[PDB]
DNA sequence: CACGTGCCTGGAGACTAGGGAGTAATCCCCTTGGCGGTTAAAACGCGGGGGACAGCGCGTACGTGCGTTTAAGCGGTGCTAGAGCTGTCTACGACCAATTGAGCGGCCTCGGC
DNA sequence: GCCGAGGCCGCTCAATTGGTCGTAGACAGCTCTAGCACCGCTTAAACGCACGTACGCGCTGTCCCCCGCGTTTTAACCGCCAAGGGGATTACTCCCTAGTCTCCAGGCACGTG
């Protein structure tokens, strides 16, 4: 069951209301996959981080204290999901 | 069964707003802060106390904790109420 | 703002690449994309100074390019 | 039989803030100023979080904080946002 | 040093004066503060080129640091 | 004493960052940065001063007010 | 008195480059180095252990703080070194 | 023997165990964390004095002088987001 | 979501016993201050040409509407992987006393920049 | 050619090796929660296409305002001396806090108008 092309799931109209939710009036074509890039980036980093305090505690699931600490350390402290 | 700061924070809200309340979310929130700098405030007070070889914690180090972690304006009305309480104490 | 099954394919996806035959939890998936969500709209108002800079409104990729270097992200 | 916590003039709990203090290995030792400070701090810092977010929900007519205010209390001080960093807030 | 040493010591006791009177500095603290500063300053200035060069632009303004500073985050 | 930090040395210093042409009202907002950023390092560097009952202000308060900022600083007794 | 990576450091100097030298602010510098990553691996170490209640720390803890710390290839390259390191230490 | 010899490292591993045990950073030091910090300490060292020595080179010199230094963590894209924002005494 | 009532786990009072922090005395380094000479750098004026900024016209590419197509959200069912907790035992690390050589300060000597 | 990098030498404060002790961590078992997979129907969001006009962008011109240069001013900088605050170390006496047991009420859950 491998996984390809669901960056594409990240839609032009997603990315137009983030966009329009930061201010932004008009957009260039080329400004999507441009996001892709970014958010991916974004996610390896969080990601790679919330993986590796799973695998400190010896667990196959990543729980959302997991994230939260790998969000702390990109100073980017998230609050409501547990602490 | 978890200690929380629900009370505590509940007091300090009818004091400061007699008219307004909290929803539970909320109150989730308030107590993550005040964890989140406590253990701030702790965690700096800790090194300060290793970098110097001092084995006790005092008011000084979390004092200097204080005026590292927080503000400008925010650093001196937490040192002058956090001095406050400690000469009440100390006298009391 | 985006679709929550999309963004858990791709979060897993990504997860993958790390450590296979891994599993998640809902709050993992939502505070992820509470994150995502929050730096993309940050990096859009960066985006939307930088334009505004230039003189323009419309947004080019070279405004994200300028943002994200200058806030040091690589 | 006064609490440590009457004897300052607080309602953040002394006790549990020492206790915290000696039970999370931050030293050795812990002085008897130190959860008197902190208690403190802690206060004022809930009453300045909880006075801006209850401004902001009386500013929406509304009287009951919900977690979109706080959100909106951190994000219109310049102090809290840089106390606090890039700060989201779960439903908000 | 691109800083003369004199009115930058000058500057760090007048603005170390409001904090508290009567310091005494060291040498090597102010050298390295010179150091610090003088790196800080040469990378605001760099931002600040890619900003004007963003701007169809040889000649920086005001408004380039102010965009730096900015999106950088030291001003809010 | 803000005036010490003269036009050629903010020249100088823009220069070494690769910048062309400087306009006329660049030097006073290069001061007023630079005095910002001083009264952050220095705020930070008397506190640590204040916490080892001193009267002077050593390296090491210079170092870990910087290290505070992200400016790890190398030399300077590390 | 004051104890140094000063010898070692220049023992791996020569086994990289042995025709090169170095400098006693090289030595400096190197030796700043060597201590900042020093402290971080550690107090990334010691914050493994109290957010776990554990009072050791393991090999477990330094190796992902080696991966908390390190970036992405950098610090595949340093936990292959340190498995190899351990490998040989419980072999021989 | 000593501890670095059975290791196969150059570092010190007991003055490591030392400063991981007269720091305060716990209770108890396990027997391979020592051995783990000296096996870390020693590759990052390799490395920086690898890209120093190219710098060193680059400027046909037999010395690494801070100025490489400096060069060397600057050129790496992976030592200067380790370190972040660097500056080097004399550089 | 406030408000009332029973319970049980943790905070408080009193006491004694070591050891860390306050506090006084001393030594001698480093900081602060003043002064005179030279001289490198800053300041001032000026002539000019490079560039910033406004205006204008073109044609590219975006936004909005509309009809169609995709697949996401929801609600049930099913099953099993693995998270969380408890109990028990063997192994590993702190401590302390004896042994012995690696590493730090001082020197002399000698070749890269 | 000569001053900062290299090798040699004596000397104390570690690192090791060896035992013993108590307890922390590895490991085995078991109970129930929740994460994954699947299916069917609904329908909201995404998609593709068409059309118009908003505005990015290249070109042209004009005024202004930085830059390089020559001259005069000024205050940084080096060198020297004095004098004295206070940083660094050590020796002592005493007050603060950790660990314990008895005493009891604040603060967690749970049922309520």
């Amino acid at each position: 069951k491998v996984l390809r092309d669901n960056i594409q799931g990240i839609t032009k109209p997603a990315i137009r209301r983030l966009a329009r939710r930061g201010g932004v009036k008009r957009i260039s074509g080329l400004i999507y996959e441009e996001t892709r890039g970014v958010l991916k980036i974004f996610l390896e980093n969080v990601i790679r981080d919330a993986v590796t305090y799973t695998e400190h505690a010896r667990r196959k699931t990543v729980t959302a204290m997991d994230v939260v600490y790998a969000l702390k350390r990109q100073g980017r402290t998230l609050y409501g999901f547990g602490g | 069964s978890v200690e929380t700061y629900k009370i505590y924070i509940f007091k300090v809200l009818k004091q400061v707003h007699p008219d307004i309340g909290i929803s539970s979310k909320a109150m989730g929130i308030m107590n993550s802060f005040i964890n989140d700098i406590f253990e701030k405030l702790a965690s700096e007070s800790s090194k300060l106390a290793r970098y110097n070889k001092k084995p006790t914690i005092t008011s000084r180090e979390i004092q200097t904790a204080v005026r590292l972690v927080l503000p400008g304006e925010l650093a001196k009305h937490a040192v002058s109420e956090g001095t406050k309480a400690v000469t009440k104490f100390t006298s009391s | 703002l985006i679709r929550k099954l999309p963004f858990q394919r791709l979060v897993r996806e990504i997860a993958q690449d790390f450590k296979t035959d891994l599993r998640f939890q809902s709050s993992a998936v939502a505070a992820l994309q509470e994150a995502a969500e929050a730096y993309l709209v940050g990096l859009f108002e960066d985006t939307n100074l930088c334009a505004i800079h230039a003189k323009r409104v419309t947004i080019m990729p070279k405004d994200i390019q300028l943002a994200r270097r200058i806030r040091g992200e690589r | 039989s006064t609490s440590r916590s009457s004897k300052a003039g607080l309602q953040f709990p002394v006790g549990r803030i020492a206790r915290f203090l000696k039970n999370g290995k931050y030293a050795t030792r812990v002085g008897a100023g130190a959860p008197v400070y902190l208690a403190a701090v802690l206060e004022y810092l809930a009453a300045e979080v909880l006075e801006l977010a209850g401004n902001a929900a009386r500013d929406n007519k509304k009287t009951r904080i919900v977690p979109r205010h706080i959100q909106l209390a951190v994000r219109n001080d310049e102090e809290l946002s840089k106390l606090l960093g890039d700060v989201t807030i779960a439903n908000g």
